[PDB]
This record gives structure tokens, sequence and C-alpha cells, in this order.
RNA sequence: AGAUUCCCACUGUCCCUACCUACUAUCCAGCGAAACCACAGCCAAGGGAACGGGCUUGGCGGAAUCAGCGGGGAAAGAAGA
């Protein structure tokens, strides 16, 4: 009853165009690893496109000014808050369904994550164009936590290689008892082929 | 239109929340960087300001007029009694910051530290946290201790240590003590933790932390001066005499069309009692306390190589507003932050100090005894007697 | 006479009322809101420790320019003051009400005050003298008081 | 006790600001007013009777209050001399 999403290879506008509709239609969405997102256009143009937003501070008391968040999470939450009516009680009661994380926390690693195909760089971009990462961007613009994230995204890949090995190890045992037995399940398959399940 | 004549700005915008500091004791924000090369060692230290005095030394720098001349300088005196270790505390490394992990105290915590945790020591029944000290004599406790320590072997990255000051040795009025965390830099966590496990409930003096004339930083709280104006605060000019509604003001606050007022205009409020962090104070001398051996006490603290009198660093009639000094002392350079009887936090240097003036080695010649309390004209007691003579009071 | 809020049982309730008293109205409203649910042997100790600057009375509504005090941190509020007349002129009322709680023949030292009420009053009139030959009025503001005790063990 | 300029002596007018004192302000017990007010009060741009406190598109927002403060409210005064 709760969606999950990856963040590698997906675009920024195309993902937030699916998610700002699926939240308002009553569906809790969690989007993890929002530093592998990449942006269209080359790098230095999206950096001058962003530093011309960092130069815009309210003049007389910038503490009331535009809160410039720098993390790639609170940037993806920024560019969802724009696609929502965030002044009314149907916007402020929708943003408490969304939950954004940098990296990937332990409550959402032992779960199968879904992947949107309509927002991928290899689909929605010609392959002779340029793209730009978001993580190396936030590091260039004031994010202090790549030296922690890179090794906590190293200890789980090492844990999942192990979980894939013991997934293969139970599958081979399954196809060898499925080779020994089928003398006595010879009749429970001539009823499945004529209904289309093992072709 | 435009301002006709240019001018630089009054004050700095780097310190703008000029408010009464929410903490009296200084707080270290930035500990130095470790490497697994050096052996383990502490970084910060906690003391108490007393007063000021002269000094007269020789100068060794080539390329100036003052070479091989007897200059004078002005120092402070910072009394630093030995500190006590009462517990360890670890830290973890997260993307959301740096979370604390686990804290382990000692068995017999003194009552100087049982105070700080209370407000009204007279009315309380002094249930001084005596369920946790059931975990150092029973064999159901030293399991969870050995697993807490193996957890901070494995999952911890930075280890600060809890230390409190020692108040019985001071001529101050109060009887309460200052706790503080101090980071241990060194090798791995196994070495750092096996080092600090030994020092548990011990005294730690100054010289096993510092050395000599290492450039250090001083974090402290300013003298406070009440609710001063804008002339005493930002140091502007005064209006002329012919005014009507005062003259210690600022005339044009803001422009018209920005209908607000900008936040950088000098306004009137609190002055002093702030947090500040001075860098590169150099140490000249680390003395020693009044130690009593062979019946009587020996007090040749300020005996240099050339005076070789037996006088100590207490002047005539004690320091003003502090008392007398029995413990050890460091001898800084220049003024420091804080009024008298103010607690002060020392720290080693952040920076790779390699120049020609922070490598100078220091020889003293003559430490003064100036009883500020009145103009001084003597140095010690007996010379005043062997010079005035006998009195009617005798 | 007929009071505003009717008592639960007039066996157990004693009444009192003062008309056309010369005090202020706002001070008396607030110090007659701090007193509402207490006991009578506590109220007559409080209203003396208001006199001698021990416990304070917090201004919650009529708080224009009223400075703060530290003793009001018991009531969980910052602004208090120590009014004297408004504690005399409704203490001499709890002696009237106690004497009528004896005349009716109840138990005195278990009364719980349940109802107290202060109204506005007809304003008096004087005048003062300002510049340019103008005259501004200088009126007062008295008050009416009525209160209903009740034995609640 | 009239209006102009220059030199001598003197000086906190000024470089460059400091410190002390009296009555006030500040807090308390007492007494206790008026001028004013359509509704009320956070900002940038846009259009608009061409310089909005409210409408539009965005930035954002946490009770109740004390001493100060003069940028604004195209502030108050007077049916423009
Ligand atoms: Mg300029
Ligand atoms: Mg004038
Ligand atoms: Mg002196
Ligand atoms: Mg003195
Ligand atoms: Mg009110
Ligand atoms: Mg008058
Ligand atoms: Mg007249
Ligand atoms: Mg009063
Ligand atoms: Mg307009
Ligand atoms: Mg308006
Ligand atoms: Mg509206
Ligand atoms: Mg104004
Ligand atoms: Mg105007
Ligand atoms: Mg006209
Ligand atoms: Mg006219």
């Amino acid at each position: 009853q709760v969606l999950v999403l990856d963040g590698r290879g997906h675009l920024l506008g195309r993902l937030a165009a699916i998610v700002a509709k699926q939240v308002l239609l009553g569906r809790k969405v969690v989007v993890v690893r929002c530093e592998g997102i990449n942006i269209s256009g080359n790098f230095y143009r999206n950096k001058l496109k962003y530093l011309a937003f960092l130069r815009k501070r309210m003049n007389t008391n910038p503490s009331r000014g535009p809160y410039h968040f720098r993390a790639p999470s609170r940037i993806f939450w920024r560019t969802v808050r724009g696609m929502l009516p965030h002044k009314t009680k149907r916007g402020q009661a929708a943003l408490d369904r969304l939950k954004v994380f940098d990296g990937i926390p332990p409550p959402y690693d032992k779960k199968k994550r879904m992947v949107v195909p309509a927002a991928l760089k290899v689909v929605r971009l010609k392959p002779t164009r340029k793209f730009a990462y978001l993580g190396r961007l936030a590091h260039e613009v004031g994010w202090k936590y790549q030296a922690v994230t890179a090794t906590l995204e190293e200890k789980r890949k090492e844990k999942a290689k192990i979980h894939y090995r013991k997934k293969k190890q139970l599958m081979r045992l399954r196809k060898q008892a499925e080779k020994n037995v089928e003398k006595k399940i010879s009749k429970f398959t001539d009823v499945l082929k004529t209904h289309g399940l093992l072709v | 239109s435009h301002r006709k004549f240019s001018a630089p700005r009054h004050g700095s915008l780097g310190f703008l929340p000029r408010k009464r500091s929410s903490r009296h004791r200084g707080k270290v924000k930035s500990f130095p960087k470790d490497d697994p090369s050096k052996p383990v060692h502490l970084t910060a230290f906690l003391g108490y300001k007393a007063g000021m005095t002269h000094i007269v030394r020789e100068v060794d720098r080539p390329g100036s007029k003052v070479n091989k001349k007897e200059v004078v300088e002005a120092v402070t005196i910072v009394e630093t009694p030995p500190m006590v270790v009462v517990g360890i505390v670890g830290y973890v490394e997260t993307p959301r910051g740096l979370r604390t992990f686990k804290t382990v105290f000692a068995e017999h915590i003194s009552d100087e530290c049982k105070r700080r945790f209370y407000k009204n020591w007279h009315k309380s029944k002094k249930k001084a946290f005596t369920k946790y000290c059931k975990k150092w004599q029973d064999d159901a406790g030293k399991r969870q201790l050995d697993k807490d320590f193996s957890s901070m072997k494995k999952y911890c990255q930075v280890i600060r240590v809890l230390a409190h000051t020692q108040m019985r040795l001071l001529p101050l009025r109060q009887k309460k003590a200052h706790l503080m965390e101090i980071q241990v830099n060194g090798g791995t966590v196994a070495e750092k933790l096996d080092w600090a496990r030994e020092r548990l409930e011990q005294q730690v003096p100054v010289s096993q932390v510092f050395g000599q004339d290492e450039m250090i930083d001083v974090i402290g709280v300013t003298k406070g001066k009440g609710y001063k104006g804008v002339t005493s605060r930002w140091h502007t000019k005064k209006l002329p005499r012919k005014t009507h509604r005062g003259l210690r003001k600022v005339a044009c606050i803001g422009a018209w069309h920005p209908a607000r007022v900008a936040f950088s205009v000098a306004r009137a409020g609190q002055k002093g009692y702030h947090h500040r962090t001075e860098i590169n104070k150099k140490i000249y001398k680390i003395g020693q306390g009044y130690l009593i051996k062979d019946g009587k006490l020996i007090k040749n603290n300020a005996s240099t190589d050339y005076d070789l009198s037996d006088k100590s660093i207490n002047p005539l009639g004690g320091f003003v507003h502090y008392g007398e000094v029995t413990n050890d002392f460091v001898m800084l350079k220049g003024c420091v932050v804080g009024t008298k009887k103010r607690v002060l936090t020392l720290r080693k240097s952040l920076l790779v100090q390699t120049k020609r003036r922070a490598l100078e080695k220091i020889d003293l010649k003559f430490i003064d005894t100036t009883s500020k309390f009145g103009h001084g004209r003597f140095q010690t007691v007996e010379e005043k007697k062997a010079f005035m003579g006998p009195l009617k009071k005798d | 006479v007929r009071y505003s809020l009717d008592p639960e049982n007039p066996t157990k309730s004693c009444k009192s009322r003062g008309s056309n008293l010369r005090v202020h109205f706002k001070n008396t409203r607030e110090t007659a809101q701090a007193i509402k649910g207490m006991h009578i042997r506590k109220a007559t100790k409080y209203l003396k420790d208001v006199t001698l600057k021990k416990q304070c009375v917090p201004f919650r509504r009529y708080n224009g320019g009223v400075g703060r005090c530290a003793q009001a941190k018991q009531w969980g509020w910052t602004q208090g003051r120590w009014p004297k007349k408004s504690a005399e002129f409704l203490l001499h009322m709890l002696k009237n009400a106690e004497s009528n709680a004896e005349l009716k023949g109840l138990d005195v030292d278990s009364l719980v005050i349940e109802h107290i009420q202060v109204n506005k009053a007809p304003k008096m009139r004087r005048r003062t003298y300002r510049a340019h030959g103008r005259i501004n009025p200088y009126m007062s503001s008295p008050c009416h008081i009525e209160m209903i005790l009740t034995e609640k063990e």
C-alpha cells in the first residue's frame, strides 16, 4: 500500500510530474537515493541557472528570505512544492505523504523498489546530448556529506551481493528437485500448459 | 542622488546578533584534525583568569632595530589546577550530522560534580545518582560494560572525554564545578580507548597536554557593559551642538521606497557579554604550584636565571579581586577575553604555524611584582623593610 | 435580591453583595479571577500575601504597559502586580459572608467559593485644566460586587 | 543689543571622543486623561486613474507581551493663503 522509488537515471521534471499527481490521489510515495538523478543540459549552464537563484535574497532581513536549501532532497521537495498548491489545506495535507531521503535508509533497503520508465535519460533524451549529475552539483554548491554517503552506499552493495548469492543458491536446489520429482507431478503440468503458464 | 564623499562602513556584519550569550562557560566549536601518525593526546584545556603583569626579555629576530635589546612585554596570568576525568562519550558519523552514541561514567563521582547537576543542594535529599554506581561491583554489570566498550570499539569514530574542574583548590566563593568535553586525537579507536580507560578517575595536569610557547586559541565571554547606545556601540560621530532632539544618534535610518528598515543600520541595544574566539596567543612560561617537601614550603616560582630571588608570582597584597595563587599557572601574551574570575577555555592551534615569529624561542629575565592596588614602588616585602627601616608600630 | 447565577442548593450557599464601592474595576476583576476556586482559609492568606508583596496577581487581559514580575511564574504567566485596595475591599466582604454562613448554621471552615462577579458602575465626574483654556473630564470608575460561597468538603 | 573683513591672546566648535553629579525617564502603592479611527495591518514584480495594506503569479506564516526606535502608514492639523 506504499510505493517506493529509486532515483538513478530518472529526470527531475518527469518524475515530479508523475509524483505530484499520485500523491493527491491518495498514495504514500517514498523516493530514495535522490543524488543519482541527472538533469538535462550541460553542467555549467545548470550551475549558473542555480547560482542565479542563490543570488536572490530578501534584502532587508534575509532570514525571512528565500530559504535556499542545498541538499538534493530538499531540492526535489522544492520542485515538488512548486507543482502543488502549497497555501491550502489540500497541499499541506499532501506534502505529509511524501517522504524524501538522501542516500538510502535501512527501513527501505530490504524492499523491492519500483522504477518509472517514462522519465529515464536513455529514453527521453537523444544519446548525442549532454546530461549533468545532481550530487556533484550539490557538492559544488555546499553539501558536506559525500564522504559519508559514498561509504554507506558501499556497505549495502556488499550486503546485497551476499543476498543475491543465497538467492541463486536456493534457485539451483529448486531446479534440481524440479528435475528429480517430475515423475510424480507429470499430471499437474498437462493441466497448466493448456491454460498457458509454462510456455 | 549619490553620496558625495565616500566612507567605509562602521562595524562588521559578521557578529551581528549582538545579544547576551546564552552560555557563560566558553564552548569549543571546532576541534583540531587528527591523523593516525602521532600518539594520542588531548587538545583543549580549561582554566581561570587572575590578572596581569609586565615582563622583560631579550629579542632574537634578525632584520630589525631591536635585535639584541632588552624589551618589555605585558602578560596575563591564568591559573590552571589539575582536572579530573569522570567519563567517556562517543560519537557516530551520519549524513544528517554527527549523532552521539553512548556515554560511560565512573564509579565514585565527587560531590563537586554532584553539585552541577543540581540547583538547590540544600533542599535536595542528595539522591546523587546511585543506581548507576551499582554497575561497578556486581557481575551482572560488567557484561554490559564490556559490550558498551566493544560497541564503541566498532561503531564510534570520534571520542571526546568528560572532565570536570577541581574547586577545592581555589579561593573563589563558589563550590560548584565545570564539566567539559575534550577530544582525544591520535591513532585508532582501540588505542585511544585503551588509553583513556586507564585515566578514569584521575588527575590530569597541564603539562601532559601542552608544552611551551605553542600558539594556542582562547575562547571566552566578553566583559559586559549594559544597554549602551549607538555611539558607544558602533562608534559613530556625534551630531553638532545646535540640534534639538539629541545628538548621540543616527540621522537617516533608511531610504523611502524600501518601505522597511534594513537590518544593517546601527541600532541601540546590549553591549558586551558575548562569545568570542581569539587566535594565536603565545605562551611564555608554565609555572609550578606551592609544593611542601621537607617540612616547609618552597615557592621559587618566579626565580628566573638572572634575578634568582625566591619571590613567587603573587604580588604584594594579593591579586585584586582574585586572591593568592597556590596552584600552577600559564603566562600568556597580550590581553585576553573576559573579566576577572572568569572561566576560560584553551585550545591548541588549528593552523600550520611556520614563520619567523612563531618559532622564536623565549628567555625571560625579570618578572615584575606590581601591586596595582596603588602605584607600585617595591618588589617584595623585605626590601621594603631594609629600605624604610624600623617603625613606630614596632 | 436576585443574583445572576443561581446557587445549587441554598441550604449550603451563603451570599453577599456590595454596591457602589470606590475602587478601580480592572485591578479588581483580575484579583477576583485568581481567587475563584480556592478555600476561604487560603484566600484570606493569599490576600494578605498580596498586601505584603509575597504573591502577585497576574494581569491577563487588562495588561497595557504593565511590567512583569518573577512571582507570577507560579501561575505560568509574566505580568503581575500587587494591588492593595482591591484586596481590602473584598476581604471585608468575606467577613460579611462568613458571618451569614454562621447565622444560617453551616460549617465555616469547609466552604469553597464558587461564584464571584464584578460589574461596572456609574461614573463620577470632576474636571481638570489643560492648555489654551480647555477642560478635559477626569472621571472615576467604581464597581459592584456580588459573590456566592458554597460548602464543598 | 546695527551690517561686513583681517590679525593678537584665549578656548572640546573640530581631529576624537570620553567621565562625574542633580532632577526625570524605567519598576511599585495611589489617583488617571485627549488628539485619532470605514474594515484592518509582512514583502518583490505585473496590470491597473500609468508608485497597493487587500485582486493576480510567486516568496512565505505560530499565541500574549516590555524598554527603545523614527523607514513607512502617499500619517495627524486646516473645505490651499
Ligand atoms: Mg560608499
Ligand atoms: Mg534649532
Ligand atoms: Mg591599581
Ligand atoms: Mg588592588
Ligand atoms: Mg489585551
Ligand atoms: Mg494641566
Ligand atoms: Mg486661561
Ligand atoms: Mg501604579
Ligand atoms: Mg497603482
Ligand atoms: Mg493603504
Ligand atoms: Mg483575501
Ligand atoms: Mg514613519
Ligand atoms: Mg509623508
Ligand atoms: Mg478649495
Ligand atoms: Mg479655503
